[PDB]
DNA sequence: AAATTGACCAATCAGAGGTAGGATG
DNA sequence: TTCATCCTACCTCTGATTGGTCAAT
């Protein structure tokens, strides 16, 4: 189970993403599920790796935020940088 | 149904993916 | 360039409505008052996700944080471009295949390929 | 010097709070009229303890009086110093994690490598 | 036997007085603090000893448990228990 | 995971409290 | 909804309960 | 006549599975080998119950006893008389009113017109 | 509060009434608790009421099971009656 | 001090009701 | 074709169960 984010977050996201009327099928769900899981190991992977190489244990963000913009997620990079610097 | 190339920027974190997939799965089968 | 990926794939309407929802996911991130706020559940379970790759050690407090953000646009931008398929087929109920066809439109979900065989 | 230990591997706020916890453990072992009457049941249980290593032979009355005293504070300050965990993972709930993590942080607590395998 | 470790409810109860009135504490979290204060008592107790036996003593004394937490770098231990132990004596 | 060198002052006494707490769980 | 006669039995207890239940309510206020 | 409470209003299979209950409940009380100590907190909160009452003094050691035996009847007796009325509208979860319709089928019920109104 | 049996008790017996696959709404446990709790402030009275008029302090077993009998419980005093001569 | 059990909180799961999507004319 | 109205099957979301710690005994 620690591969997957946990459903019900998941599912509540969606609700919000659709109109009120919408349904959405269980397949739908754990389908979107699988996907968000295998966005985060794919992005701490290649930033781990980086980590690795440069001799720190610690994976920051910065490290996330270069890993997004290596492996073509320019929009979320820079989006989430504005947030990351008031943190 | 399956492609020789895909994005280039995320091609090779792509075959990593599925090596350290696949020794997830090699531990999950034996515990 | 670095903006490319909102609206890649997409025609007409949905082109529009996707660009309005990154320009709303901008403004929010923009704004002054951040609680930072993770559920401790949420926050194990990230940390749980990224910790199951054996080559991760310590992680920062900020990446699980980063995370929550990121994984709450990727839903909500993959849901809404799902849903456009539901529609086209006149339907109320979203399906797999609409998540499917979805990945299809954009070289960015190149990294699924495996998750969802299409 | 002497007290390197009540603040070893802290940062922030933890630091000035356990440096306090010792000022007040001091003042209190430094006050005129200590009862040195302690309960029936821990003393045996205590030099039980020291007395399941064969090496030891004989026991003073002092000593278990040292070791009562000594533990409360002992468990004190692991316990304030695994608590830090518990708040910086939105929990109220202390877990053995916590106190994993808190022994990690001070070489003092070496001696526990194999108590607390991590 | 098992005389190895202090009884669980004592330790638990000191933990209870060092977390915040709300807080709640794991059985594991007090299992483990439970072995943790155990060996803390043998670990100091077994150096005690040891130094009594090449001394050729019988008896372990204040001073020694004292001797033995300034050799094990239980120092801050040490220095706060010695104004202890005087006390005890006059 | 497993460290070479631990504290110092510890060390000679981690060791021998290694070897005494096998003995105590040989008598089981 | 509400009867005249209940269990021939019970009918004399229930009267008592009612009163005993009012006094315990008015007693705990 | 001494048994007419263990199946009144009660009709078809379940007048037969009351019958057969009190008939397993009676065989448990004819046993010879009774354990006479339930739980110490249960006989304290029954006698607590018994001296809310202001007219009650002195409580015997045997009618906490006997109250504890007999409140697990009721209950069990109840809790099944009132699953005929969940199992009629194809319903897994026991609601309040099929207590209330459980209790209107006999008079021995009578007693607990004002508790369940 | 006094005048109720715990209600964890109550539940575990009504569980143990119905098929292992059957649920209970909390509004059925809180009424089986007035329901029994009054069942024995209902016996107990009558028991009490007795006891008082024959100038009596103690209400012991045979006044639960007279009281019984005389408020309808008939089956319940004469099943209780055996359980009381083991006693 | 240790074991047992009721109460309670937060997290999960199940079923009772609601809506979709298909069948028929 | 476009309705009218069933039925069947799935999803929703309230509310019941579960898991685990405190408090009382
Ligand atoms: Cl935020
Ligand atoms: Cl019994």
């Amino acid at each position: 189970q620690d591969r997957w984010l946990p459903i019900a977050n998941v599912a509540r996201i969606m609700k919000l993403a659709l109109p009120e009327n919408a349904k959405i099928a269980k397949e739908a769900k754990e389908c979107m599920q699988e996907c968000v899981s295998e966005f985060i190991s794919f992005i701490t992977s290649e930033a781990s790796e980086k980590c690795q190489q440069e001799k720190r244990k610690t994976v920051n963000g910065e490290d996330i935020l270069f890993a997004m913009t290596s492996l073509g997620f320019e929009n979320y990079a820079e989006a989430l940088k504005i947030y990351l610097s008031k943190y | 149904e399956s492609p020789l190339y895909v994005n280039a920027k995320q091609f090779h974190r792509i075959l990593k993916r599925r090596v350290a997939r696949q020794k997830l799965e090699e531990q999950l089968r034996l515990t | 360039g670095t903006w490319a990926n909102v609206n890649q794939g997409l025609q007409g309407t949905a082109r529009d409505i996707l660009t309005t929802y990154w320009q709303h996911v901008i403004n929010h991130l923009e704004s002054d008052n951040h609680d930072y706020k993770i559920h401790q559940l949420l926050l194990a379970r990230i940390k749980k996700v990224m910790k199951a790759d054996p080559e991760v050690k310590m992680i920062s407090a900020e990446a699980p944080i980063l995370f929550a953000k990121g994984c709450d646009v990727f839903i909500t931008e993959l849901t809404m471009r799902a849903w456009i398929h539901a529609e086209d087929n006149k339907r109320r109920t979203l399906q797999r295949s609409d998540i499917a066809a979805a990945l299809s439109k954009s070289d960015m979900f190149d990294f699924l390929i495996d998750i969802v065989p299409r």
